[PDB]
RNA sequence: GUGGGAGAGGGUGGUGGAAUUCCCGGAGUAGCGGUGAAAUGCGCAGAUACCGGGAGGAACGCCGAUGGCGAAGGCAGCCACCUGGUCCACCCGUGACGCUGAGGCGCGAAAGCGUGGGGAGCAAACCGGAUUAGAUACCCGGGUAGUCCACGCCCUAAACGAUGCGCGCUAGGUCUCUGGGUCUCCUGGGGGCCGAAGCUAACGCGUUAAGCGCGCCGCCUGGGGAGUACGGCCGCAAGGC
């Protein structure tokens, strides 16, 4: 009920759940999906499948808004990010371009224990 | 910083003679020079401990040659100090 | 005194006037601190690797002054006061170190 | 292997300290803002170290990036 | 002394970009988050994911090394000013002016103490979640001191090369940082590995000596009891010697 055609799809990977968000050609999200949006309740939400679904789902809702073209954005590394991309590739929307913008501190906040013990 | 001129002057000033760029008195002068500047630089940056070591060292090096100056020739010592205003 | 290089970057939407207005203040404030120019280069507009102050372009002003070092840290303050002057950077002029030659 | 070519070899003489030759330094950057490692630059211990600062200087003067999104993946 | 050089050596002022949290606006749902599973928590006063804006603290990717500097503790965004140590070349000046160094004086990581300031992230204690025979832990969510700044104090440590300083002598091979040369190689200083002689209880050491020697200081003389007791000195206290 808006008609967008070309737009951006964000892919947000993790070691606890993968989540997609589709936005208008300027960041304003149209539709959004995760693994939790689908069935899966916990650990499961991780998996590339959980991810895959999560992708197609959002590719689906997006279509209804006429979505056709999409530029891929991906933040993070985790359980089946790729599947999501491949999911969106064959989901139906045409894949303009895949691109990673995962956030990387040029050394700012002290990560928490759980992630320290490196250097 | 200390500038060649600022420096050479001090030299020429004390140099026991033409061309002398090493006579104890020369040495002593120049030191004292640096020393003072350093000291100055330490009247602030009081937390620049490191430099002060250098200082400390200079102060030492200086007081060595001097003690040698006397031993060898008392006069040139009195004469020098007085001319540098050392001690205190 | 030591030889330097005053790099100034200011708003890229300044009409002919405004521009030369700032340019003056510079040319002026410089004198105040002993800033004796030896030459300059005007590259003007150049797309930035990144947006600076929202604007994705910048006008470039490069001076190779010669002034009292004990006042270099100030010369900038003053320049930095200009709301159009979005970038200031003075560098000690160092002979060029070649490579692949 | 890193045997594509050394940015240096496929380049002319250039002052490593000229924090403005954006058409050159540009070469020393990865497909990201990142600074190519000696293995690539081709430079030397002293060089790479200078070319180091310069690419930092220019970065500030909005000439060179600090990072460029990755394209593909 | 003259002339070259390299560096995260120190101090002050300044300043850039990434990211986190928070705030605002936009757009947008039903979950997000987290784990080995989970739950505590956050969300329809609408969180998450996303774009834009703003604030604030801390730190400062890539370069970054197997690297450099410093007496040690220790030091890395960029810039400038103030400053220490240092090497190389020339062999120019002084003329043995040298080495060590009881006590002293100074510096001295982390934590910790005083007053003030600051407080993004992290997080003793503490608060809940789970695990388990229990778990005053390990895992998960929060959370105070503190961690950041100033002045002052504390001064200890696997403060380790666990190897005091200084000088001479005794095969080399190779990698590296850095300076000088007539620069496919000679020459100087530094960092590594292998290794002659020699040393070593052995491991190992080996011109970066744990080798052959000289000088000078520090320290050891069975384990536990003890770094305790007593005393003295220091300290706001914790405590330290
Ligand atoms: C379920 C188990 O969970 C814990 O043991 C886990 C083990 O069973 C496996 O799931 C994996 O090795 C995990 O990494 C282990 O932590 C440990 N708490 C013992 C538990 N055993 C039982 N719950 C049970 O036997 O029943």
């Amino acid at each position: 009920k808006r008609q967008v055609a070309s737009g951006r799809a964000y892919i947000h990977a993790s070691y606890n759940n993968t989540i997609v968000t589709i936005t208008d050609p300027d960041g304003n999200p149209i539709t959004w999906s995760s693994g939790g949006v689908i069935g899966y309740k916990g650990s499961r939400k991780g998996t590339p499948y959980a991810a895959q679904l999560a992708a197609l789902d959002a590719a689906k809702k997006a279509m209804a808004y006429g979505m056709q073209s999409v530029d891929v954005i991906v933040r993070g590394t985790g359980a089946g990010r790729e599947q999501a991309i491949r999911a969106l590739q064959a989901s139906g929307l045409q894949v303009k371009s895949i691109v990673d913008d995962t956030p990387v501190p040029h050394n700012g906040c002290r990560p928490k224990k759980k992630f320290r013990k490196a250097s | 910083p200390i500038t060649k001129e600022e420096k050479q002057k001090v030299i020429q000033e004390f140099a026991r003679f033409p061309g002398d760029t090493g006579s104890t008195e020369v040495q002593v002068a120049l030191l004292t020079l640096r020393i003072n500047r350093l000291s100055e630089h330490l009247k602030v940056h009081k937390k620049d401990h490191h430099s002060h070591r250098g200082l400390l060292m200079m102060v030492g090096q200086r007081r060595r040659l001097l003690r040698y100056l006397q031993r060898e020739d008392p006069e040139r010592y009195r004469a020098l100090i007085e001319k540098l205003g050392i001690r205190g | 005194m030591r030889r330097y290089e005053v790099n100034i970057v200011l708003n890229p939407n300044l009409d002919q006037s405004q521009l030369a207005l700032e340019k003056e203040i510079i040319q002026r404030a410089l004198e105040n601190y002993g800033a004796r120019v030896e030459k300059v280069e005007e590259l003007g507009l150049r797309r930035l690797a990144y947006p600076i102050a929202k604007d994705p372009q910048g006008y470039f002003l490069w001076y190779q002054v010669e002034m009292p070092e004990d006042r270099v840290n100030d010369l900038a303050r003053e320049l930095r006061i200009r709301d159009n002057v979005r970038r200031v950077m003075v560098v000690k002029s160092q002979e060029p170190f070649l490579a692949n030659a | 292997p890193s045997r594509k070519a050394k940015v240096k070899a496929t380049l002319g003489e250039f002052d490593l300290r000229d924090y403005r030759n954006v058409e050159v330094l540009k070469r020393f950057l990865s497909e990201t803002g990142k600074i190519l490692p000696r293995r690539r630059t081709g430079l030397s211990g002293k060089e790479q170290r200078i070319l180091a600062k310069t690419i930092k200087r220019a970065r500030i003067l909005g000439l060179l990036p600090f990072t460029e999104k990755l394209v593909r993946k």
